[PDB]
RNA sequence: CUGGUCCACCCGUGACGCUGAGGCGCGAAAGCGUGGGGAGCAAACCGGAUUAGAUACCCGGGUAGUCCACGCCCUAAACGAUGCGCGCUAGGUCUCUGGGUCUCCUGGGGGCCGAAGCUAACGCGUUAAGCGCGCCGCCUGGGGAGUACGGCCGCAAGGC
RNA sequence: AGCGCCGGCCAACUCCGUGCCAGCAGCCGCGGUAAUACGGAGGGCGCGAGCGUUACCCGGAUUCACUGGGCGUAAAGGGCGUGUAGGCGGCCUGGGGCGUCCCAUGUGAAAGACCACGGCUCAACCGUGGGGGAGCGUGGGAUACGCUCAGGCUAGACGG
């Protein structure tokens, strides 16, 4: 296992497209950061720190629309997206004046400043850049 | 109407022929065999129910739909009670999708009992009054709970909605509310308002058409009670 | 230099009237009056249905054909536009709109943008008091475009004035008459000028 | 009423002993330049048939943009098998960036300000198919909040 | 004599890991060298048919070879035409092999059908061709051509 | 006032001549006695002191794909291991602050590019003024991530 945090996103990817209530994820305190932001900007119901086998994990709690009436009844994602951006082969960090707004605004990039984690409009307050760790929408 | 003695006549059936999708409505395997949560089916139950009797109060009709051997006499039993239609032979592909042209044939149902009613030319050769009577009796066994319906209900109740998956399909596709009896062995995404509980004994296909249409009937003014079921 | 030749066939072709002799195109003798369809040896066949590069390509002939300039600096009015700042259509237009021959035009000192040009060109027309004899020279807003002096006296411009004395003109122009003068006031809008034309079509020409 | 627009009028044939026999295909576009549009493909064994036939099916599968002072929200990129679209708001003085198929999509369900690139698999009838999807899958700030 | 591998116990070490340009080893058959062996079979070869012809298919013969030891050769439809590792995403059914408490449950293999999803389609689908991370190899229109030149390897054939 | 073009792409059609000839041709393709495709003519389209042609560069070409591609059957997984360098790597804590992020400061010539004004009657051309940037030197600051050093842990891996 060579990326935890793409391993995250992973995890939670698989589990939206099936409709999952919750998924858990190996944890540590850097994740706790990022699905802090998860639910702080409405993607997830929020986490919880729970124990499989007496290992430390994160249960994260699933969010989706309203079912939908048609032939596929499958409600709307609120995860739509979520995808890796700086990796293990190909580190990418931005300086403030270049971080990217996610769709037009309606997406979340997620950094890791010497602020701490932050989406990117958090970072263009306190006007920090960072490594940009992922995208949602 | 919610009765709790459903579980002296099925809490549901059939082994682990099911959908992993309806593991929400199980609690365990007696026999091996799957049997259902029948609380879960209650409370499905009233949710359900709520529905129906808005239709009725409002004038809405429901096409009832059912197939296999079991359910078959049965849904005629209750859906002639509710004066509503209801299919019991083979399902006709578009009678939905394709309404207008299956209303095509029983436009042709309806000439032929103004025809073979009297005394329009019995002047016609042995052979038609032969032939014409042989497609009557066709389009009768086929169109008798159909004819009622004159135009694209405004829900459906299926006691088998994989049997009857052709028509959760049509219904589906033109934004039609499905309600459904469903053991394990079906989908149920695919159904609006669920009833979850065995549909291969007759048993409880009679106490659940039965008390859905005590429903339709009361909501429609005017009450009655115990109507027929074979021992 | 600038198209010389038959001018009612393009009227003919672009199936719509321009209006580019003035006196004639008012009268019944105008040849959209009369034959309406396209010229030369087809012009009475059936049309079939245009490209859209065919539709694209028509709007911008009727565009150009309009204030008679060449494609050469139709094109390079077009590219300022479209560098320049906000919505390219309305300022291509208005650039067009600032042509001094354009102005000498609207202002009824003559008949047809060609009769402005050889007025122009011939040095018949001042601005701000500074004759100039450029048809191209872009006029701009709080200008004076006057007759010269010494051609005051001239048949023409005498026949054409005493045809504007109360005539409006645009609102971004006025005209003292008798004092065969009128001045710029600001660079049209798109609503000023109900010229037969989309402009957007020829936003889209340029894009191939 | 819907403005409707021919996309594409192919003609396939099939074959048999004696020769081949043919068949039309019409990709027709419906809107009204306001925020609904739809997309129909009509077969027939006459052209106008076809194209009548796509008209109607064009009405029986629309979809409602979110026009916003004549763009659309938020970029979107699309891929319907091979063919590919992309999408990307653009401000008033732009215009309608995108080929002829796309372009009268966008056109009739009144966008004004896009600009648009076609990659993969250009096939009209995917292109056609792909940026509806597209335009299917926009947003407003509005849906975002309440799905959050 | 000896390698890999799985299971139960959860006893020891404490990230000691994944991949892997080069390198090194292994590498079906045919072929080569030295020696042995040679029943059956059988390239080449000879003869009989077949056929318009039949340098073939079929028939009767028949030498290398096929077999053994040692040394070379290093190719292939060397295929799942699918690099290795990890994590994640319905199930149903057959089977091999372990451990339970033996109803069944649970590991590790080997098949089939299929959820979601993927795919140009065919199809794939917890043995992914799905969703992701790491690293390596490789493609960039058909022919010319796996040819020529160079270099390296081989006894040669010929290989890279 | 001329030059190109008028089968499709691509805007612009008819008559005669020719009859797989003469010829056209960027690609697809035209010509075998009713050719919108050859040659002329009338007409038409496009530009205009220019119009076409040839050559070359970037574009379209996400067709070397960082942005932004692929490898079962389309071109594409190395025949298989083993392993060197290299690339990459688990949970918690602290030190350092190399990467990384922020602030200040020096450098970033002029011309050109861009925005505004103005000077040649306009423009080209030219003048005056305006805003930056990356990158690198320096000082200061942050520590989440990556790195390094130290100490722990057992979920990877290895051993009993
Ligand atoms: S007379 Fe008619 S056709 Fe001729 S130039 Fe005037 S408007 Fe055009
Ligand atoms: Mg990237
Ligand atoms: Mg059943
Ligand atoms: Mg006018
Ligand atoms: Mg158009
Ligand atoms: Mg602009
Ligand atoms: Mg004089
Ligand atoms: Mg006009
Ligand atoms: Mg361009
Ligand atoms: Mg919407
Ligand atoms: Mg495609
Ligand atoms: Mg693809
Ligand atoms: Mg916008
Ligand atoms: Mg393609
Ligand atoms: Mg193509
Ligand atoms: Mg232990
Ligand atoms: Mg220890
Ligand atoms: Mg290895
Ligand atoms: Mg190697
Ligand atoms: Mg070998
Ligand atoms: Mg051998
Ligand atoms: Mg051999
Ligand atoms: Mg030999
Ligand atoms: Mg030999
Ligand atoms: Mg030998
Ligand atoms: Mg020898
Ligand atoms: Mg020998
Ligand atoms: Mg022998
Ligand atoms: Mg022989
Ligand atoms: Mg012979
Ligand atoms: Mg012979
Ligand atoms: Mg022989
Ligand atoms: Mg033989
Ligand atoms: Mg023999
Ligand atoms: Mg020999
Ligand atoms: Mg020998
Ligand atoms: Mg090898
Ligand atoms: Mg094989
Ligand atoms: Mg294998
Ligand atoms: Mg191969
Ligand atoms: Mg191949
Ligand atoms: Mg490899
Ligand atoms: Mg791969
Ligand atoms: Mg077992
Ligand atoms: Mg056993
Ligand atoms: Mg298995
Ligand atoms: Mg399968
Ligand atoms: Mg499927
Ligand atoms: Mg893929
Ligand atoms: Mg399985
Ligand atoms: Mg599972
Ligand atoms: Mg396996
Ligand atoms: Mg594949
Ligand atoms: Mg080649
Ligand atoms: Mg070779
Ligand atoms: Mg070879
Ligand atoms: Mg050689
Ligand atoms: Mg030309
Ligand atoms: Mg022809
Ligand atoms: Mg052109
Ligand atoms: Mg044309
Ligand atoms: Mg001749
Ligand atoms: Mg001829
Ligand atoms: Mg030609
Ligand atoms: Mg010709
Ligand atoms: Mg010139
Ligand atoms: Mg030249
Ligand atoms: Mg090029
Ligand atoms: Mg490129
Ligand atoms: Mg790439
Ligand atoms: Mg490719
Ligand atoms: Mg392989
Ligand atoms: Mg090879
Ligand atoms: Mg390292
Ligand atoms: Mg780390
Ligand atoms: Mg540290
Ligand atoms: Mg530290
Ligand atoms: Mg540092
Ligand atoms: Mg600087
Ligand atoms: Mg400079
Ligand atoms: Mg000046
Ligand atoms: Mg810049
Ligand atoms: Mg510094
Ligand atoms: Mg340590
Ligand atoms: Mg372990
Ligand atoms: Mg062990």
């Amino acid at each position: 296992l060579t990326d935890p945090i793409a391993d995250m996103l992973t995890r939670i990817r698989n589990a939206t497209r099936v409709y999952k209530e919750s998924t858990d994820v190996p944890a540590s305190r850097f994740k706790e950061e990022i699905l802090r932001i998860l639910a702080r900007e409405g993607f997830i119901k929020g986490y919880e720190r729970v124990d499989v086998d007496g290992k430390p994990y994160l249960r994260v709690y699933l969010k989706y629309g309203p079912r939908r009436q048609g032939p596929d009844p499958r409600p709307e994602q609120v995860i739509h997206h979520i995808r890796r951006i700086s990796k293990p082969g190909r580190r990418v960090y931005v300086g403030v004046k270049e971080i990217p707004r996610v769709r037009r605004g309606l997406g979340i990039a997620i950094l890791s400043t010497s602020k701490g984690v932050l989406t990117d409009r958090e970072a263009r307050k306190l006007g920090v850049g960072g490594e940009l760790i992922c995208e949602v929408w | 109407v919610k009765e709790l003695l459903e579980a002296g006549v099925h809490f549901g059936h059939e082994r682990k022929r099911w959908n992993p999708k309806f593991a929400r409505y199980i609690y365990a395997e007696r026999n091996g065999i799957h049997i259902i949560d029948l609380q879960k089916t209650m409370e499905e139950l009233e949710r359900t129910f709520r529905f129906i009797e808005d239709l009725a109060m409002r004038g809405g009709t429901i096409l009832f739909v059912g197939t296999k051997k079991q359910a078959q006499d049965i849904v005629r039993m209750e859906a002639e009670r509710a004066g509503m239609p209801y299919v019991n032979q083979r399902w006709l592909g578009g009678m939905l999708t394709n309404f207008k042209t299956i209303s095509q044939r029983v436009h042709r149902l309806e000439e032929l009992e103004a025809l073979f009613a009297s005394p329009e030319i019995e002047e016609r050769p042995k052979k038609e009054q032969v032939r014409l009577k042989h497609e009557l009796e066709r389009l009768q066994k086929y169109l008798s709970g159909f004819r009622l319906l004159k135009r694209l209900p405004d829900a459906i109740f299926v006691v088998d909605p994989t049997k009857e998956a052709i028509a959760v399909r049509e219904a589906r596709k033109l934004f039609i509310p499905v309600i459904a009896l469903a053991d394990t062995d079906s989908d149920p995404d695919l159904v609006d308002y669920i009833i979850p509980g065995n549909d291969d004994a007759i048993r409880s296909i009679q106490l659940i058409l039965s008390r859905a249409v005590d429903l339709i009937i009361q909501a429609r003014g005017g009450v009655v009670e115990p109507s027929p079921s074979y021992a | 230099g600038r198209y010389i030749g038959p001018v009612c066939r393009l009227c003919r072709r672009e199936g719509v009237k321009l209006y580019l002799k003035g006196e004639r195109c008012y009268s019944p003798k105008c040849a959209m009056e009369r034959r309406p369809y396209p010229p030369g040896q087809h012009g009475q066949k059936r049309a079939r249905r245009p490209s859209d590069y065919a539709v694209r390509l028509r709007e911008k002939q009727k565009l150009r054909r309009i204030y008679g300039i060449s494609e050469r600096q139709f094109r390079n009015l077009f590219e300022e536009a479209s560098k320049k700042k906000g919505v390219t259509g309305s300022v291509f237009l208005g650039l067009l709109e600032s042509r001094l021959d354009n102005v000498v035009y609207r202002l009824g000192f003559a008949v047809s943008r060609r009769q402005a040009r050889q007025l122009v060109r011939h040095g018949h027309i001042t601005v701000n008091g500074r004759r100039v004899d450029l048809p191209s020279y872009r006029v701009r807003p709080g200008d004076e475009i006057a007759v010269a002096e010494k051609s005051r006296n001239l048949e023409l411009i005498r026949q054409n004035l005493e045809a504007m004395k109360g005539r409006k003109v645009g609102p971004w122009l006025s005209l003292d008459v008798e004092g065969m003068k009128g001045k710029f006031l600001r660079l049209p809008d798109r609503e000023d000028l109900a010229l037969p034309v989309n402009e957007q079509l020829v936003i889209e020409f340029y894009s191939r | 009423d819907f403005e409707e627009k021919m996309i594409l009028i192919r003609r396939t044939a099939r074959m048999q002993a004696g020769g081949r026999r043919f068949r039309f295909g019409a990709l027709v576009v419906v809107g009204d330049r306001q925020g609904r549009v739809g997309l129909g493909f009509g077969k027939a064994p006459e052209v106008p048939l076809a194209v009548q036939k796509a008209g109607y099916y064009a009405r029986r599968n629309m979809v409602e943009v979110p026009l916003q002072n004549g763009t659309i929200p938020h970029e979107i990129e699309v891929e319907f098998g091979a063919s590919k679209i992309v999408l990307k708001p653009a401000a008033p003085g732009t215009g309608v960036i995108a080929g002829a198929v796309p372009r009268a999509i966008l056109e009739l369900a009144g966008v004004t300000d896009i600009l648009t690139k076609e990659l993969g698999s250009r096939n009209p009838i995917n292109i056609a198919y792909a940026t509806m999807e597209a335009l299917r899958q926009l947003r407003t700030k509005a849906d975002v909040e309440r799905l959050r």
